[PDB]
């Protein structure tokens, strides 16, 4: 894609079971999903 | 360390800047309202 | 000279700092040879002035403190976070007014043209700007007496127990 | 603009200074900033 | 049941009565556990001297 | 004592030793410092019984240590002696009600001495007032009561340490001096075995520089310094020689740039390390050094010696080629070994007594300086001592330390455990120690020399875990700062009657058993295989041979708090480390009730924590009343003792003391006269014993939530009153001074209808948010009106007044009586502070009920805030019309891994029910009959130890011999587990479900305090947005996070109106009310005033921000 | 460059570049993250008779809350004649008042946070009902998506404005539209 | 009902997201408050509601219930 | 579903298995006291007899619960809990780390049903805090 990315290659949006709408933050989406389980890697 | 320079040199080349900039003549001074000299109850004033 | 006019945030003339000064050392002497904080009164009779003076005197020589000094073991804010602003614009009290300002129109509505007329002209509400009984009586042409009658008549109408309800919350 | 918020304030800007960068206002972090819509979800001109 | 009280020389639940071994909120708590029975449909009142 | 309330114990062990005084550890050090007679007894009852060898008290000392004071020419001499101390101005009453700070006067005899004709002009000077402290270890300071607590620093000494670079793959050895107020020299062998002597931290030079410039030749150092390669190679790679090359080349290293010179680097060398004034270690030091290194140098004076030096070099040099024992100065011989800085043989205790000595001795600096100064300055025959000495630093020092200090804590008093518990308290940080952020996960840890020393189980759980802990039960502080702990000692596998007090080198040094050894009753060692510990703190099976030592009893590493939770033995470290934080937290409620089922430790504690009334002198009560009680003592002397009646602690609780004996009672001294804030006849007591059920109930107590019953609310068991105090000023203006009265000049009369002749409130009137407590006019000056505020006063002719109100209002949210009114004037005499002419104090009293929303806790972790509160009907209820008090979810105690609250109410109940079990031939009933717990009548408390606990076997036994209830059965059937009925439906629940009672505890987490909302409200000065906090309204922080979540859910607007009307757009505020109330359309935000102010700092610093429209053109903002 | 100036106490003075530096700067403390006005905070109890778009206010927040909807809505049923005497009957805390507080409460989504927020689904709208107490009531079932326990545990409340605000707080953020997990996809509005 | 009403589903078959949704609906609520405004005042463009209503609903509610009904059509500018 | 101090069943064969593998330890005590091992060696051998030990005491108190009991029925459906803390409060607590991260090669033989000795609970807190603090600090770095 020229700008960003597009929905069908993102694919099937978790959080609602649908395809990604085309205004979706999808980085600040992976960053908190990543980074919640945090705690629980016990170091 | 050429090309380290050249970064630096090359920035003032072509943009509006000038390198007479990092040489100050004047000083700006903040409004006073961001530096506030208020009166606390009693009397006692203070500063920023 | 130069640590008298530029040791203080706040200046102090030479004079008053040198008032400060002997103030500070006979306090000091007297805690020293008496052994105990000198009382006001005794502090007006060895310096020969009155209390209130002493008094004064030791209000002006306080020095500010800081609104970026911690107060928090953590530190998570400054002494200047918690200083409200005893000088901004309350949005109650300001939709609170202009209220006020719609209900005073409506109800100087309610009067005839030339009393609301000279009530308005009176108290300058259109413009902020008092005038004197001559000047409204030359632009409505009539005696300086007369036009302090209709602006007695007007007054009263208000503070009338049939027109004062209106009004009476916003006093 | 999102780089000084970031982290090394005073580096950031002393670089862009002399670069003379100019921020276009492209992500969410400065639009949060200068407090505007963001460019994602309901504040794209597509659905505005 | 007992509704409300008040002593001679008291002003509130929190103080003591001179002479008496007990806080006025321990009589109170001390009168919360007396049994009466009462046929009048007003508040009646009964004097302890 | 011997009056103390029934208890019926489980223990199984006779204990030979009694805890010491809890409180000793501040007032022994207290005393030691004034120098007071006490102290003289002890140090004279050191009869080869204790650790009491210093005979110097610490102001003694100090001034000792400051004299003689002379010039630079010793024409005249001063000297100080013979401190004494006079009685207090004020009493402790006094200070605290009008505000002082309670302490003594401090004289000193001063001689100056005159060098010709031999003068000497002995006086008296006054050294300032010391403030004292109370027989309770607290301070009042400025009318508040404040704590000082000891701090865990690490004793001066030398230190060897090794360490390994996982790149270079050998070892790095290090060796550092570090003095109690001196200059540091670190010493260290690196990769290239070269003897490093760094100096100071600075750079790195070679130890042959400096042997060199001590005074040794290179013979000397080959000759000595031979054996080892390293010194050799360090010698080779010299390049220089001289005493007088080494040391110019050190001292231009180290000082660079000044003109060098001989002179000038020997004294400057002199001055960092040989000069006492600028480097002294102190007493311990020199003892750590000497034990250490082996020199037997007397501990008389301490300051860094060469043979010092020449010692650790030769012990680095030894230990880094690998030797494990050397020859010592002065000694047979010593062993070779790193250092542990954990250990508590370098870990020594800076007590209240040595930080005030040291911030005398700061003081004393100054005051020394300037009277040498002024000496010198001045002329001479008509100088004597008085006119010498200025007090002001000292008395200055004394007052920084006492305020804003972090050690100087203010006293937490939510009841006596938390009062005794501040007290006892080692801190790892604050002035001198070190830092929150800084230290690592090594210098948190339980380190097996804690063992009796210092509670592992007792510590916060915020990000102060391991910086603060508590001492041991029987934990003593030594004389050089150490804490020793007690051992009784065996000899030949005989257990004796020897009590020794061992550190923790000596620890190290023995084999130590443990405290419950089963014995053949013969002092004698039964089982031929017992647990002991060994040097490393190793665990280990031993033969009863080489056994030395044995624990004088169990529960000697527990602290204070942590002794009385019941079946400790049962519970997780972390459910006891909370129940022992969070039973600190429990308020003092109206009725007190002691435990059903305690430890031995609630009457100790609550006696010694100060806060029980005890008799004095033995004699007969004479009169009694709830305000006081006066006793004709036995030798003929009457003496009363006053009660504190609804007083207000620090916290905000109430403090009310009962009374214990009547009329006719006889009392012996130490008996206990009148209860504290939370103890029942003279024992502690911080909750109330609930019929708890373990079941869940449709959901009200899911997720760790609490169901009570309306019985808790309607018979006060959970009640507790609250007292606060609002304070107001009248002072003076530019426009003339403020007035107190009830000439308020626009309030309709009936406000003014509870406020009495002088405008302040009455004591009883019941208040209510809004309400006024203290009238109060202040001028304001001409000012000009709007127009129309002007023509609405001409229609109603309201004269304005020219003085507005600012009178006291109680807050919003808040209720309560008027309990008292304390006012001062400043020219009524009062020491009020300058330009403030009067002031007035106001308390308010209100009893609190438990509602749903306060938090509930037990003392084995189990916390959680109540989530409803049920009829008395619909409660499940026993077979015989008994309700349960309070319903808890069973899915939080497995997982969470503490039985013991399982144990506690199943041994609750057998208490509440009573018992009888004599005829019975049974194992387990047999113990029973050896320590008297036969027959016990119903609700008799018992005690269960920490260690020493009842056995399951027992409480299985017994529970199966419960005295049957009116109808001849017995509820809790054998398995525990009783069979109730559905307080609802009616019909009998499925199964039999645990019941029992427990010990409940109400902690200082009310949500009255807790709720707080705005609408608008104050704003900040510089920054617009709203004033965070709870004093003001102020408004919730919606921080980076917030706005991340935001922004994943794709909300812009919800976003931009969070970030520009609601904190920012000054502009923009009024408008959105406007709109609201007009009932329209809420108006397009506009631009927040931060990016404002950043813009203007920008610019600021010289940056030339700007912003630009769609063409190249400046908006300029306004 | 060399040791910084200071004042009293010994403590260096605070110059320009400090002031837009570190974790308490001008950007990160006063531009990313501010204070809000129409907030409150409380502690959560938990309510089972609660639907799974519903949550409990105690009356005092809700009033302090909605305080110029009341004012409006009294105003407009003649229960005042102005907006002064409308402020000073919800101020005075009158009867009728709660009785129109529980009508313009109705339909208005209100926001439910609980910080930290480690994930989208820590804030939540939900549609408020007013309760006797002065704590939250809680759905059982959301607990797992805040990490929510009822051991002390706070959260605070935040009211949506304008027309757009509130429909994105009821079409975006609504609670019984949000069972799955972003991270992985399972759901997280389960029995627990 | 209440907030749940109506569901999402039926009101996702007339626009093409939740994001369009939100604009249209908070777009038809300011004219109907806007026209409730200035109801009493001068006639103007705006319209509304066209479905019945209740003593005092939020506009909000109303045009949700007009996009569901589907009287209404958005538009491309 | 409810919970008593009867309902906590610890297995009736725990005796057993601890009195052989003690038997085991002391005779590995008595080689290394004579001196045919060394002390790494006796370390070993006993970190591992006391691990099979542990092994075959969880095994026994797996098979012993009955399947209607309340904490083996909040467990098996999932509600709350799992498998170690279980045979932490009925079994064998197992072997523990010293206050430096290395096992203790003397575990520690007791539940929490059962009740800990002075020593035992002492080496237990060692674990504790190291876990606290861990805990603390998680939090700063995974913000970051
Ligand atoms: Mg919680």
């Amino acid at each position: 894609s020229a700008v960003g990315t597009c929905a069908f290659c993102y694919g099937r949006s978790l959080a609602t079971g649908k395809l990604v709408d085309i205004g979706e933050a999808v980085g600040i989406i992976a960053a908190q999903s990543i980074g919640e389980p945090g705690t629980q890697l016990t170091m | 360390r050429a090309l380290k320079r050249l970064k630096v040199v090359s920035a003032f080349l072509q943009t509006a800047n000038s390198p007479k900039g990092m040489v100050l003549d004047c000083v700006p001074v903040i409004p006073p309202d961001l530096r506030p000299m208020v009166q606390l109850d009693g009397g006692r004033f203070a500063t920023s | 000279r130069a640590m008298a006019d530029q040791a203080r945030t706040i200046r102090i003339p030479v004079h008053m700092v040198e008032v400060i000064n002997k103030l500070a050392r006979v306090q000091r002497q007297m805690l020293q040879d008496l052994g105990r904080e000198p009382t006001p009164e005794e502090l007006a009779k060895e310096l020969d002035m009155t209390p209130e003076k002493v008094i004064e005197v030791q209000k002006y020589g306080r020095e500010p403190i800081s609104l970026h000094t911690p107060l928090g073991e953590d530190g998570d804010s400054e002494f200047g976070d918690l200083i409200e602003d005893s000088e901004a614009v309350v949005p109650a009290d300001a939709v609170s007014f202009t209220l006020l300002q719609e209900q005073l129109h409506s109800v100087l509505d309610t009067l005839s043209e030339r009393e609301a007329g000279v009530v308005s002209m009176r108290f300058g509400l259109t413009d902020g700007q008092p005038k004197t009984l001559d000047e409204i009586g030359k632009v409505y042409g009539v005696t300086r007496e007369r036009i302090r009658q209709i602006e007695s008549k007007t007054m009263s109408k208000l503070r009338h127990p049939s027109r004062s309800q209106v009004l009476r919350d916003y006093l | 603009l999102s780089a000084a918020s970031f982290q090394e304030t005073t580096r950031v800007l002393t670089d862009a200074a002399i670069n003379a960068k100019s921020d276009s206002l492209i992500g969410l972090k400065e639009n949060v900033i200068i407090g505007k819509l963001i460019p994602a979800g309901t504040g794209l001109s597509r659905y505005r | 049941a007992v509704t409300s009280i008040r002593i001679d020389g008291v002003l509130h639940e929190f103080t003591t009565v001179p002479g008496v071994k007990e806080d006025v909120t321990d009589l109170i708590l001390n009168i919360k556990q007396l049994v009466v029975s009462s046929e009048h449909d007003e508040p009646v009142v009964m004097y302890l001297r | 004592a011997s009056t103390a309330p029934l208890r019926i114990s489980f223990a199984k062990i006779k204990e030979p030793l009694e805890v010491p005084n809890l409180l000793a550890l501040q007032t022994e050090s207290f005393d030691w410092l004034l120098g007071n007679a006490a102290w003289k007894a002890r140090v004279e009852a050191a009869l080869e019984s204790g650790q009491d060898v210093p005979t110097k008290s610490g102001l003694e000392e100090i001034f000792e240590e400051i004299s003689p004071i002379e010039d630079f020419s010793g024409s005249m001499s001063l000297t100080f002696r013979d401190h004494r101390f006079e009685p207090p101005k004020n009493s402790i009453d006094e200070c605290k009600d009008r505000d002082f700070t309670y302490g003594a006067p401090l004289f000193v005899t001063a001689e100056f001495t005159n060098n010709e004709t031999g003068e000497i002009k002995s006086q008296t000077v006054f050294m300032g007032d010391f403030p004292l402290m109370t027989n309770k270890g607290t301070f009042v300071i400025n009318g508040t009561e404040r704590v000082v607590v000891s701090q865990l620093v690490r004793s001066p000494g030398v230190y060897f340490d090794s360490s390994i670079d996982k790149t270079s793959d050998k070892d790095i050895f290090s060796a550092k001096i570090i003095p109690s107020r001196g200059a540091w020299l670190e010493m260290e062998i690196d990769k290239r075995d070269l003897v490093g002597v760094r100096i100071d931290r600075k750079r790195k030079q070679s130890v042959t520089v400096l042997l060199k410039a001590l005074g040794w030749t290179t013979e000397q150092i080959l000759q000595e310094f031979g054996e080892y390669e390293s010194m050799r190679a360090t010698l080779e790679k010299d390049h220089t020689q001289g005493q007088d090359d080494a040391l110019l080349d050190i001292y231009r290293k180290l000082r660079p740039g000044e003109p060098p010179t001989r002179e000038a680097a020997q004294t400057l060398l002199e001055n960092l390390y040989f000069n006492p004034k600028r480097y002294d270690l102190a007493k311990v030091g020199r003892y750590k050094v000497n034990k250490k290194l082996g020199a037997d140098e007397p501990l008389d004076a301490g300051v860094l010696t060469t043979d010092d030096v020449i010692a650790t070099i030769k012990y680095l040099v030894k230990l880094h080629a690998g030797e494990t024992e050397t020859i010592g100065e002065n000694g047979n011989e010593i062993v070779v070994e790193t250092d542990d800085i954990d250990h508590f043989g370098n870990r020594r205790l800076r007590n209240v007594g040595e930080l005030i000595q040291n911030q005398v001795r700061t003081g004393l600096a100054r005051m020394e300086r300037v009277v040498r100064e002024r000496m010198t300055t001045q002329d001479v025959e008509a100088i004597t001592p008085q006119t010498l000495i200025n007090i002001r630093p000292v008395v200055a020092s004394i007052k920084e330390f006492f305020g804003t200090s972090q050690l100087s804590q203010f006293m937490d008093q939510n009841n006596p455990l938390s009062g005794l518990t501040h007290k006892r308290r080692l801190s790892a940080l604050g002035p001198g120690g070190l830092s929150r952020e800084r230290a690592g996960f090594e210098v948190r840890d339980v380190h097996p020399s804690h063992y009796g020393r210092m509670c592992p189980i007792e510590t916060p759980e915020g990000p102060n875990i391991g910086l603060i802990g508590s001492l041991a039960s029987y934990g003593r502080v030594n004389a050089f700062g150490f804490i020793e702990t007690p051992y009784r000692k065996v000899v030949d596998g005989q257990v004796t009657d020897e009590v020794d007090y061992v550190t923790a080198d000596e620890e190290d040094r023995f084999v130590i058993a443990q405290a419950n050894a089963a014995l053949d009753e013969e002092l004698r060692f039964s089982e031929n295989r017992v647990l002991v510990r060994k040097r490393g703190g190793e665990v280990d099976y031993v033969e009863p041979s080489d056994v030395d030592y044995m624990d004088v009893s169990p529960r000697q590493m527990v602290s204070v708090a942590t002794a009385m939770i019941p079946f400790l033995e049962h519970d997780d470290a972390n459910r006891a480390l909370m129940g022992a934080n969070m039973m600190r937290q429990a308020v003092p409620l109206i009725k007190s009730e002691a435990p059903l089922v305690g430890t031995g430790m609630e009457y100790r504690c609550a006696t010694d924590a100060g806060d029980v009334l005890k008799a004095e002198k033995d004699g007969v009560v004479q009169e009694l009343s709830a305000d006081y009680i006066t006793v004709a003592n036995d030798d003929g002397t009457y003496i009363t003792y006053r009660l504190h009646k609804f007083s207000r602690s620090n916290q905000g609780t109430s403090v009310n003391q009962k009374v214990v004996v009547d009329e006719g009672d006889r009392v012996i001294e130490g008996q206990v006269l009148a209860d504290g804030p939370a103890t029942e006849d003279g024992e502690m007591a911080l909750g109330k014993n609930l019929l708890v059920a373990f079941m869940p109930w449709e959901g009200h107590n899911y997720e760790d939530a609490i169901i009570l019953s309306q019985r808790l609310v309607q018979d006060d068991v959970l009640s507790s009153i609250h007292i606060e105090e609002h304070e107001v000023d009248a002072r003076d203006t530019k426009l003339g001074p403020e007035e107190i009265t009830r000439d308020i000049p626009n309030v309709s009369e009936e406000v003014l209808a509870d406020l009495d002749e002088r405008g302040i409130i009455r004591i009883g009137a019941e208040v209510v948010a809004g309400d006024i407590l203290v009238g109060k006019v202040t001028p304001k000056g001409e000012t000009e009106l709007t127009p129309e505020e002007r023509l609405l006063r001409a229609i109603f002719g309201e004269k304005a007044r020219e003085v507005r109100d600012t009178s006291l209002k109680v807050p919003h949210g808040e209720i309560g009586k008027i309990i008292g009114v304390r006012v001062f004037d400043r020219e009524e005499g009062d020491e009020l502070p300058p330009g403030v002419n009067q002031l007035v104090r106001v308390y308010v009293a209100q009893k609190r009920k438990i509602t749903d929303g306060d938090k509930l806790a037990g003392r084995h972790g189990n916390k959680g805030v109540i989530s409803k509160i049920l009829p008395i009907e619909d409660m499940p209820f026993l077979e015989d019309g008994t309700p349960v008090d309070i319903i808890l979810n069973p899915l939080g105690v497995p997982s969470r891994m503490n039985p013991g609250q399982v144990l506690e109410i199943h041994l609750g109940w057998l208490a509440s029910r009573g018992w009888d079990v004599s005829g019975l031939a049974d194992e387990w009933a047999q113990r029973l009959q050896a320590i008297g717990a036969d027959k016990v009548a119903p609700g008799t408390n018992v005690a269960t130890p920490v260690f020493d606990g009842a056995r399951e076997d027992e409480l299985a036994g017994l529970l199966n011999h419960t005295i049957p209830n009116r109808d001849g059965e017995r509820m809790v059937l054998p398995t525990g587990k009783a069979r109730l009925f559905d307080g609802r439906s009616g019909e009998p629940f499925p199964d039999p479900i645990s019941v029992g009672y427990m010990y409940i505890l109400k902690l200082h987490h009310l949500v009255d305090d807790k709720l707080h909302a705005r609408s608008t409200g104050p704003y900040s000065m510089i920054t617009q947005q709203p004033l965070g906090g709870k004093a003001q309204f102020g408004g919730q922080r919606f921080g980076e996070m917030e706005v991340w979540a935001l922004e994943a859910y794709g909300a812009a607007y919800a976003l931009q109106e969070l970030l520009t009307i609601k904190s920012d757009d000054v502009t923009g505020r009024v408008k959105v009310y406007e709109a609201i109330v007009k009932g329209e359309n809420i108006p397009e935000p506009g631009i927040p005033e931060s990016f404002k102010v950043l813009i203007k700092e920008m610019q600021s610093l010289c940056l030339n921000v700007e912003v630009l429209s769609s063409d190249g053109m400046s908006i300029e903002m306004r | 460059r060399g040791r910084p100036v200071t004042g009293p106490g010994n403590r260096p003075l605070k110059s320009l570049s400090d002031m837009l530096k570190g974790k308490q700067g001008r950007f990160r403390q006063n531009l990313l993250g501010k204070r809000v006005d129409y907030s409150a905070r409380s502690v959560i109890v938990v309510g089972p008779q609660l639907k799974l778009h519903q949550c409990g206010l105690p009356k005092a927040m809700a009033l302090e809350l909605f305080k110029p909807f009341v004012m409006k809505r009294l105003v407009d049923l003649n229960h005042a004649q102005n907006i002064k005497s409308a402020k000073r009957m919800v101020e005075r805390g009158r009867t009728v008042v709660y009785d129109v507080l529980e009508e313009v409460i109705a339909e208005h989504p209100v926001l439910l946070n609980r910080a930290p927020t480690l994930h989208r689904l820590g804030i939540q709208a939900f549609e408020p009902q007013l309760v006797e107490g002065k704590a939250i009531q809680i759905h059982p079932l959301v607990c797992t998506a805040f990490n929510a326990d009822f051991d002390g545990d706070q959260m605070a409340v935040h009211l949506p404005l304008s027309a757009e605000a509130q429909a994105e707080a009821r079409i975006l953020m609504l609670s019984s539209n949000n069972i799955l997990k972003p991270a992985d996809g399972r759901p997280v509005t389960m029995p627990t | 009902e209440g907030i749940i009403n109506p569901p999402i589903d039926e009101l996702l078959e007339a626009t093409d997201s939740k994001y369009s949704l939100v604009i249209y609906a908070a777009k038809r609520a300011r004219q109907i408050n806007a026209y409730y405004s200035q109801l009493g005042e001068g006639l103007l463009e705006y319209v509304g509601p066209l479905v019945d209503t209740h003593v005092h609903e939020k506009p909000l509610s109303i045009a949700l219930r007009e996009i569901n009904a589907g009287l209404l059509t958005s538009e491309a500018i | 579903v409810t919970v008593a101090i009867s309902d906590v069943v610890v297995p009736e064969a725990k005796k057993a298995i601890v009195k052989g593998y003690e038997e085991q330890d002391e005779k590995v005590q008595k080689q290394y006291e004579r001196g045919l091992i060394t002390k790494e060696e006796r370390t070993q051998e006993l970190i591992a007899i006391w691990t099979k030990a542990t092994n075959e005491v969880a095994e026994a108190m797996n098979a012993n619960f009955p399947k209607t009991n309340p904490i083996f029925m909040m467990v098996d459906s999932g509600a709350r809990g799992n498998m170690m803390q279980m045979r932490q409060i009925a079994g064998m607590r197992g072997l523990v780390s010293n206050a430096k991260n290395e096992t203790i090669p003397r575990p520690i033989k007791a539940s929490f049903r059962e009740g800990l000795t002075v020593l035992e609970y002492f080496i237990s807190t060692h674990g504790a805090r190291k876990g606290l603090a861990d805990t603390a600090l998680r939090t700063a770095d995974s913000g970051y």
